[PDB]
């Protein structure tokens, strides 16, 4: 009896908030102005040496 | 270039609110930047004008002049 089991179909969509995106959040926080900030100082640069440049 | 420089910051507001048009739109935190940004804008404006402006009918008043005067001395 289980096996003969089916699904319903879902909603489409929910609701798409006009003006909000990912990269232009409506809200704010901290938390996207540090992925701001990574890019810009760009990701760690790690060096393959075996000794520091200086 | 000094009037060139004033419209270029000018337009440069215009691009940060085009730029951020979503959040002074819908965000009510910054609703009087929406309400104020345009007063502020035409009163930036119209200081980049007048000045323009203004030097405008000093100069051709200046023209004027020394061609009325030169003719009455030659
Ligand atoms: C027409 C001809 C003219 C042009 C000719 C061309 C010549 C152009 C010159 C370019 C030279 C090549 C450039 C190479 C890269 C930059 C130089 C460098 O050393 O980088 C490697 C050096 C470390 O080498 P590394 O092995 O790759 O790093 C390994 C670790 O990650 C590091 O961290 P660690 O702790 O894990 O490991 C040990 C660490 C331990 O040591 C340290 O980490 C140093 C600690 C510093 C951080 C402490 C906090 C202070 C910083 C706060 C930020 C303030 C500035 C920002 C805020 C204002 C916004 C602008 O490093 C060391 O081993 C000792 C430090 C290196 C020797 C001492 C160098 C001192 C001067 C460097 C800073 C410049 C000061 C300003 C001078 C300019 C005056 C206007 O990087 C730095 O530490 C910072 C670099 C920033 C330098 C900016 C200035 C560039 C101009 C360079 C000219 C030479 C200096 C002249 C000043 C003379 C004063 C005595
Ligand atoms: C070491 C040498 C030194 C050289 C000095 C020069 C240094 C470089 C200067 C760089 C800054 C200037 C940028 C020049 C363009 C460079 C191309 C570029 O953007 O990079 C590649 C850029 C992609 O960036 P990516 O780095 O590859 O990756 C970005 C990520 O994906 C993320 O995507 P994202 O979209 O979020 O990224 C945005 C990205 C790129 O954003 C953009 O979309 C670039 C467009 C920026 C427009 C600048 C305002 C100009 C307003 C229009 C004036 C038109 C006048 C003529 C009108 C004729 C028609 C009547 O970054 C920016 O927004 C740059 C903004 C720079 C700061 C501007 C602050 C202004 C206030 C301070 C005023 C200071 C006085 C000077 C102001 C001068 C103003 C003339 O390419 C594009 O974005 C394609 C855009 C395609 C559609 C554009 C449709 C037109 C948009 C016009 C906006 C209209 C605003 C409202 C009307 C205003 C007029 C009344």
């Amino acid at each position: 009896k289980e096996n003969t089991g089916s699904m319903k179909k879902p909603m489409a969509k929910a609701y798409e908030h006009p003006y909000n995106s990912e990269h232009h959040p409506l809200n704010f926080s901290a938390v996207k102005i540090a992925e701001t900030f990574h890019d810009f100082i760009g990701p760690e640069q790690v060096s393959p040496h075996y000794e520091s440049f200086a | 270039a000094t009037a060139l420089y004033k419209s270029s910051a000018l337009a440069g507001n215009l691009f940060l609110y085009a730029y951020n048009y979503n959040n002074f739109t819908a965000n009510i935190r910054l609703r009087t930047m929406r309400y104020l940004f345009p007063v502020v804008s035409l009163a930036i404006f119209g200081n980049i004008y007048w000045d323009y402006r203004s030097q405008l009918v000093k100069v051709n008043l200046f023209d004027e002049y020394i061609q009325a005067r030169a003719q009455e001395l030659v």
